[PDB]
Formats: C-alpha cells, sequence, structure tokens
C-alpha cells in the first residue's frame, strides 16, 4: 500500500493486482473443497459443530494480514462454500429436530439459515405445523361436566410452554411470532 | 426493654395508647418487639439431633405463633403493623442456613401406615408451608409419591385427594398441574383393564405421558404380551408399548418377585443364563449379589448348582442428583428472564435489570448473584446481545 | 398367576 499511498485516486489497486484475487479464488476453493470430507464423514449435526468451529477460527486467521475495509467480504463467500451448497440437505431433515426437541441442534440451526439468504422460510411453516398437533390433541375427547373451565385451562399453557422457546433457544423473532398467533387463531 | 424482655401485660397495655396517639413514637417498639420474638426460635429449635426428628420442629414452629397471637389481638388491640412484625420474625426461623426437605418427610410418614384425625393434625401442616421460601417441595414430594401409588402401599383415596385439594388452594393450578393427571389414572387403569378383560391373571396398569418422575422375556409369556397390542386394535393408536422391565414385578408361579431375579429364576428354577440377559453383564452380576445376598450353592465364573438348605412370601446419591436435577431448569428460566428482560425495556439499568428480574422471578425460585453474573456468557458466545458497549448498564435490542 | 404390569403410553 505504501508505494502508492500518494498516488491520489485508486489507493488499494495494486493490493488487488497482486494479493487479493489469487489469495481470494485459492483458498475459497481449498476450503470449499475440505468441507466435502467432513460432509462425508460424519452426522449433520457433527458437521453443523464443525463448521460453526471452523467458522470461529477463520476470523481471528483473517485480522492478522488484511486491511479493516475488507473483513465482510472474505466471511460471505466462506459461508456461502459453506452452507449454500448443501442447502438442500440443510433443509431437508429439519423433521425429528423440530417433532422433538433438543434445542442445541436448532439453536445452531438459526444462526447458520439466517445468515444465506431464502433459508429461513421453510422452519416457519415447518413450525407452525408442529403447533396445531398440541391443541389438535388434549383438547378433544373433552366432554363433561363443567366443560367451559377445561378449555381455558387447556388453551392458555400451549401459549405458555411455547412463548418460553421462542424467546429462549431462538432470539426473539416477529416471524416466530406471527406462526404461533396464526396457528392460534384456527385451535378455537 | 425490661417490659417487653418480659410481660406484665398492664404495663405495655396502658403504654400503647400514649405513643399512638403522639406522633412518630410507635416505630420503636415494632422492631424491639421483633428482636425479642426471634429469641423463641432460636431456643427449642436448636440442639434437637435424633429419631424422628422432623416431627419435633413442626411441633416447634407451630406454638410460637400460637402463643404470640393471642398476646398481640387481646392486650393490644390486633393492628396489621404488629402482625408484621411476626410475619418478618417468622420467615426467618425455619429458612436459616434441609427444613424443606424435612416437610416433605413429615407428610410421608403421617398418610402411610382416624380419618377425621388425620385431617385435624394436616390442617396445621398448610401453615408451616406458606412461611417456605420451594422447588424441593414440588420435585422431591412426586418421588415417594410414586412409590405410594404402586408396589401397593397405598392409602384411602379421600386422603391423597384430600391433601391435592388443599395443597391446589394455596398455590392454585400452576404449582400442582401435573399431579392431578397421576391420581387419576390408576382409576382409569383399573377401568381399563375391565373392557380388555373380554378379550380372552395378566392385570396392566398405564402411565400418563413421561410426566411421570418414574423414570430376555419369559418364554411362557408371548402370548398374551403380544396380545396387549390387541387393546391397540381396540382403541388407541401409535402409542409406543413400553415394557420398562426394570421397575416392574409381579406374583407368579415359579415351579423375590421382582423381574430381576424373576429373570434370573427364569434359567435358575428351570452361559445360557448369560446369553439370556439381553443387557450388559454386570446389572445381572448384581442380579446374582442378589442371590449372594441371604439363603442362595451356585458352583462359582457363572457356574450354578442348587442348595438343598430351603417367609413363604417370596440413599444420598437420591438428593445428589436432585440437588442438580431442578439446578438445570434454574438455569434455563433464568437465561429466559434474561432474554425476555433486556429485550422488553432495551432502556434499564443492568443493576435494575437484576432486581427487576429478582421480582419478576421471585415465585419461580430463589435468586443467585453468581447465576446472574454468568448469564451473559452464552449470549455472547453467539453474540445473541447486542451488548451495549457504550454503556454495559444500558441495553440494546438484540436484533 | 399376576404379573404386575405397567406400560406407559408414550408419542400418541
Amino acid at each position: 500500500v505504501h508505494v502508492e499511498q500518494y498516488k491520489k485516486k485508486f489507493p488499494l489497486k495494486f493490493y488487488q493486482e497482486i494479493f487479493e484475487s489469487p489469495f481470494l479464488t485459492e483458498t475459497g476453493e481449498y476450503y470449499k473443497q475440505e468441507a466435502s470430507n467432513l460432509l462425508q464423514e460424519s452426522n449433520c449435526s457433527q458437521y453443523m459443530e464443525k463448521v460453526l468451529g471452523r467458522l470461529k477460527d477463520e476470523e481471528i486467521r483473517c485480522r492478522k494480514y488484511l486491511h479493516p475495509s475488507s473483513y465482510t467480504k472474505v466471511i460471505h463467500e466462506c459461508q456461502q462454500r459453506m452452507v449454500a451448497d448443501h442447502l438442500q440437505f440443510l433443509h431437508a431433515e429439519c423433521h425429528n429436530i423440530i417433532r422433538q426437541e433438543k434445542k442445541n441442534d436448532m439453536a445452531n440451526m438459526y444462526v447458520l439459515l439466517r445468515a444465506v439468504s431464502t433459508g429461513l422460510p421453510h422452519m416457519i411453516q415447518e413450525l407452525q405445523n408442529h403447533i396445531h398437533d398440541e391443541g389438535l390433541r388434549a383438547t378433544s375427547n373433552l366432554t363433561q361436566e363443567n366443560m367451559p373451565t377445561l378449555f381455558v385451562e387447556s388453551v392458555l399453557e400451549v401459549h405458555g410452554k411455547f412463548v418460553q422457546l421462542i424467546n429462549t433457544v431462538l432470539n426473539g423473532d416477529q416471524h416466530f411470532m406471527s406462526a404461533l398467533d396464526k396457528a392460534l387463531t384456527s385451535v378455537v | 426493654h425490661n417490659i417487653i424482655r418480659q410481660e406484665k401485660k398492664n404495663d405495655m397495655a396502658n403504654m400503647y395508647v400514649l405513643l399512638r396517639a403522639v406522633s412518630t413514637g410507635l416505630p420503636h417498639m415494632i422492631q424491639e418487639l421483633q428482636n425479642h420474638i426471634h429469641d423463641e426460635g432460636l431456643r427449642a429449635t436448636s440442639n434437637l439431633t435424633q429419631e424422628n426428628m422432623p416431627t419435633l420442629f413442626v411441633e416447634s414452629v407451630l406454638e410460637v405463633h400460637g402463643k404470640f397471637v393471642q398476646l398481640i389481638n387481646t392486650v393490644l388491640n390486633g393492628d396489621q403493623h404488629f402482625m408484621s412484625a411476626l410475619d418478618k420474625a417468622l420467615t426467618s426461623v425455619v429458612n436459616y442456613r434441609k427444613a424443606p426437605e424435612l416437610l416433605a418427610k413429615y407428610c410421608d410418614n403421617l398418610l402411610k401406615k382416624t380419618e377425621n384425625e388425620v385431617e385435624d393434625r394436616l390442617t396445621s401442616f398448610i401453615t408451616v408451608f406458606k412461611y417456605i421460601d420451594k422447588d424441593v417441595f414440588q420435585k422431591f414430594y412426586a418421588r415417594m409419591l410414586a412409590k405410594r401409588l404402586i408396589h401397593g402401599l397405598s392409602m384411602s383415596m379421600d386422603s391423597e385427594e384430600a391433601m391435592i385439594n388443599k395443597l391446589k388452594q394455596a398455590c392454585g393450578y400452576e404449582f400442582t398441574s401435573k399431579l392431578h393427571r397421576m391420581y387419576t389414572d390408576m382409576s382409569v387403569s383399573a377401568d381399563l383393564n375391565n373392557k380388555f378383560n373380554n378379550f380372552i391373571s395378566f392385570q396392566i396398569y398405564v402411565l400418563q405421558a413421561g410426566a411421570w418422575p418414574l423414570t430376555a422375556i419369559p418364554q411362557e409369556l408371548e402370548k398374551s404380551v403380544q396380545m396387549f397390542e390387541l387393546f391397540y386394535s381396540q382403541h388407541f393408536s401409535g402409542r409406543k408399548l413400553t415394557w420398562l422391565h426394570y421397575l416392574c414385578t409381579g406374583e407368579v408361579k415359579m415351579n423375590m418377585v421382582t423381574t430381576y431375579q424373576m429373570a434370573v429364576l427364569l434359567a435358575f428354577n428351570n452361559k445360557e443364563l448369560q446369553d439370556s440377559t439381553q443387557m450388559n453383564e454386570k446389572e445381572l452380576t448384581k442380579t446374582i449379589k442378589s442371590l449372594l445376598d441371604v439363603k442362595m450353592n451356585h458352583d462359582s465364573e457363572s457356574s450354578f448348582s442348587l442348595n438343598m438348605n430351603f417367609r413363604t412370601k417370596f440413599t444420598p446419591q437420591e438428593m445428589e442428583q436432585t440437588r442438580s436435577a431442578v439446578d438445570e431448569d434454574r438455569k434455563m428460566y433464568l437465561q429466559a428472564a434474561i432474554v425476555r428482560i433486556m429485550k422488553a425495556r432495551k432502556v434499564l439499568r443492568h443493576n435494575a435489570l437484576i432486581q427487576e428480574v429478582i421480582s419478576q422471578s421471585r415465585a419461580r425460585f430463589n435468586p443467585s448473584i453468581s447465576m446472574i453474573k454468568k448469564c451473559i456468557e452464552v449470549l455472547i458466545d453467539k453474540q445473541y446481545i447486542e451488548r451495549s458497549q457504550a454503556s454495559a448498564d444500558e441495553y440494546s435490542y438484540v436484533a | 398367576k399376576k404379573w404386575n404390569a405397567v406400560a406407559l403410553w408414550a408419542w400418541d
């Protein structure tokens, strides 16, 4: 940079000419092809933990040798080569992780799909489908004396249990609030 | 002093009116009486370590209330200010730094073996519980509730329902929503047995969902074992029928009754038994220890012979688990509460956040400073919190 | 005789 520092316009062009292009392309190629082995290796959850751990290190690695005006572009392609390649596999197997819940799994899952574009919409409807199951359950087969009391004593718990998770495991998001409301506007 | 350290009721009976008339006179006597209240309760309650010790503790807490209510309602006309002193003193004689666990032991002994006597004695119990500051009482109780429900040891159903009915009033449906499910099952289980008896003794209990804290097959059994799925063919669907072989038991005609050593006797009474384990050999070794215990002539690796020398009828780790089993839910609820509170206000002080979360979640758990200290670690791990770097006291919305 | 059986309905 220093040699063309006093070159009034185009301050950083030579840096792009001699360094930026090969360091971008070859490193991206290697980092993308390395993930294929780990994809072949282990489970989807294990793979997600792997990719998160690898994503954590590259930020610290990056700051050691670059200008401040290049923090954003590298991680963009680094993300794409990691997630957009297997977006199909990630959208698949969303079941059995929302049909039950070990909150670590989709807790890891949320950020990756929030980063990549168009990933989120599927999970919204996926959660909405599972919401109804409770409410279509434990509310039917209820015909007895003082039956109005039990109905209201069962509607509220669906809101109560499901608000905590959507406000704890996954940071609060108005989109997720919209799913719960629509599901609750069709159980009573 | 010397008029409240003892009591000739005429003296402070005269005293009360004069200080009620003049301003600012009353506050001193409130704290003065409060100081003397503790002395009893810090006395005659200590130096009490013996057998049946939970009974004596509750048989000593109540008398402090009993004696001191009469005087504050007779010598001195009833005054809510004086009521406040007694309560505060009583909210610090049984919550100092075991008793919350002792209360469950108290309830355990009474119900287990007159009904009016039982009700009268249980009436006094509800008073003490209101002063306890409760997670252990909410969780620890179901454990010996289960052992009374099953393996026999079940008392008059009326008393079981009365305990629930009285406890539900104090804290509503929220506190005791679950336990209403357990007792209803046994009435249904008996009715459930009656209908499927016609499909033909084998009697069977069902358990509701997984809310209960409760947690090779014999060659002659399959005919009835797989016949039970005809009950699914009848009225059930998609439920995983769970033959939980660990805890269950049964009176069977071997020619005791817990399935561990009945599974042993399935080959004993009749390598080959090692294959029949269908489990790790350490558990079977425990079951052979059960044999070695009393009156059972093994050739002993697992080499066995018979004993011709033949009743006719055949733990700290628990609370160690319970100490942190509740604590996990405490950490989860602390994370929840943190998210809700700092995402709602967005401009509050973080020490004021500590106080506000203390106020909001006081009923759920007893607040602790260190847990609040360690809240931000996981949030900053994913950088979930938009942690206000200008002032950590002030906030910014996470999105 | 009488096997004492208990089984929980799970994932109805």
